[PDB]
């Protein structure tokens, strides 16, 4: 027999997750790719991203602590 | 290996406009290794970034540091959790004095809670826990370099996540009771992912189980490494093609609600048949208040047939069963939903996610090495309304 009975607890929420429970990252590493602007400009990629709305987009990773803001750079 | 690099106003602009246009809330990690004469955080570069983001009206949330537990290994600098706590207090003062004075702050983005990591998280939350809106920590199951196919299918590997979650809540409950806990960066395997594994249908077992356990155990937010990038663990490849975990994520987003319930299997052999139960997402136009979303993983090598308990036995159920497109089986980069390949209609259009109505009273079929969502229509669960 490969038949299996489920038991459910339904009397109240055991937890509440954020509406953004399933979120995503972009690694700090990607901002060193010469093609950063082309890549995140892709409207195909933005279509895919919008499907996971609402969500956080966390920009971070090992490179977080090796990245310096330069107001002069182009 | 780790050299200092600069980024431009342009880069910031690329990042923010991607998030804004995509309907996502940007969290930006600040450089924690900018240190004064006596290893205090030097906030002067962050001040430049905060001013500029303010001057553009960018609503951004902040982190400071990534995996501070390995700063010694990465940069030969040791920062204890007390000092890191003081560093977050200083960043919080700068946010309060900024144009966005309610801006959220998350940290400390530690690794999984090994003894030395648990000590650093405890001393961090004692010193700086008052100013963070959520505690962030990171989890990977495996080293991408050594991970095997069998690991990705192994309940013994899936279950290690449970004790990592238990140790995090033990540190938080002993220092900042009730503070929200987030997975700030997580995936199958580190080193950029396991080749031909982390980007396949097989990656789905680890990803759906982690979501099910996180929701069940009290984690509020899970951040997937990565949406897009070099690593095999990307949801989308560099050719902008979605991998099976993108489609899995999109179904989860559309079907799974915020209210977490519980399912378990009688005979209590919770190893290879893994089940999770939430209220249905009410943003889903097809469904209504009171509906349930069951999701199930079958790591058996045979079909299992699931029977719903009373009073749900004879409800209309919508099946959303994911199987790989051949010929690469579990190592495929293409997935079918109820026998139809998931593919974008064009660069601007996601496809419909078509359900399979099951005949009421029927057992829920779950093939070997598969995962499925099941929506129980007209469940009328008061907890869900
Ligand atoms: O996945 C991780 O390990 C993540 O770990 C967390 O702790 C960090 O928070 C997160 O940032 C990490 O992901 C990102 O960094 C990874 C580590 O990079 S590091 O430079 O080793 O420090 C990175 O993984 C590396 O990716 C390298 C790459 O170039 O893509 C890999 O490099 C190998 O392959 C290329 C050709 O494919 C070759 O030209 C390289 O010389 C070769 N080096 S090798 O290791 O000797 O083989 C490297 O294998 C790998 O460790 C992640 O890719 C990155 N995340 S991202 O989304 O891809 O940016
Ligand atoms: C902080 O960094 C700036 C810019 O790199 C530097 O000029 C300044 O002297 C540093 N401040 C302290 C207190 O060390
Ligand atoms: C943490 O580091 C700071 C700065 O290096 C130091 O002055 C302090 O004594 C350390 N705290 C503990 C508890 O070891
Ligand atoms: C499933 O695994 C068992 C245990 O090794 C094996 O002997 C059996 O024949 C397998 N069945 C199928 C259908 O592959
Ligand atoms: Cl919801």
């Amino acid at each position: 027999q490969d038949v299996v009975d489920l038991d459910f607890f339904t009397q109240e929420p055991l937890h509440l997750v954020s509406p953004s429970f399933l979120s995503v990252t972009i690694d700090a590493n990607l901002a060193t790719d010469p093609r950063f602007l082309i890549l995140l400009g892709s409207p195909k990629l933005r279509t895919l991203a919008r499907g996971l709305s609402p969500a956080y987009l966390r920009f971070g990773g090992t490179k977080t602590d090796f990245l310096i803001f330069d107001p002069k750079k182009e | 290996k780790f050299k200092n690099s600069t980024y431009s106003r342009s880069s910031v602009d690329v990042l923010y406009t991607f998030a804004n246009c995509s309907g996502l809330d940007l969290i930006f990690g600040l450089n924690a290794l900018l240190r004064t004469a006596d290893l205090q955080w030097n906030s002067s570069n962050a001040q430049l970034l905060l001013d500029y983001c303010s001057s553009k009206g960018y609503n951004i949330s902040w982190e400071l540091g990534n995996e501070p537990n390995s700063f010694l290994k990465k940069a030969d600098i040791f920062i204890n959790g007390s000092q890191l706590g003081e560093d977050f207090i200083q960043l919080h003062k700068l946010l309060r004095k900024s144009t966005f004075k309610n801006a959220k702050l998350y940290g400390p983005d530690v690794g999984q809670p090994r003894r030395k990591t648990a000590k650093m998280l405890k001393s961090f939350l004692k010193a700086g826990g008052e100013v963070i809106d959520s505690v962030t920590w990171h989890h990977y199951y495996l080293n991408g370099r050594t991970a095997t196919r069998e690991d990705f299918l192994n309940p013994d590997v899936l279950d290690i996540f449970i004790s990592s979650v238990q140790k995090v809540f033990q540190v938080v409950e002993s220092t900042r009771p009730g503070k929200k806990v987030w997975l700030g960066e997580t995936s199958s395997a580190y080193g950029g992912g396991a080749p031909l594994l982390s980007d396949t249908f097989a990656a789905g077992f680890m990803w759906l189980d982690k979501l099910g356990l996180s929701a069940r155990m009290g984690i509020e937010v899970v951040m997937r490494q990565v949406f897009f990038g070099a690593g095999n663990y990307h949801l989308v490849d560099e050719n902008f093609d979605p991998l099976p975990d993108y489609w899995l994520s999109l179904l989860f987003k559309k079907l799974v609600g915020t209210k977490v319930l519980m399912a378990s299997v009688q005979g209590s052999k919770r190893r290879k048949l893994r089940v999770y139960l939430h209220c249905t997402n009410t943003d889903n136009p097809r469904y209504k208040e009171g509906d349930l979303t069951l999701y199930a993983i079958n790591l058996h090598n045979v079909t299992k047939y699931l029977r719903l308990p009373y009073p749900f036995s004879n409800k209309q159920v919508d099946k959303y069963l994911l199987r790989p497109l051949g010929p690469h089986g579990l190592l495929s980069k293409s997935v079918q939903l109820n026998g139809l390949t998931l593919k974008m209609v064009d660069d601007q259009t996601l496809p419909p996610l078509m359900e399979k109505p099951l005949r009421p009273g029927s057992s829920l079929g779950l093939p070997a090495f598969s995962y499925s969502f099941f929506v129980i229509r007209n469940a009328k669960v008061a907890a869900c309304i």
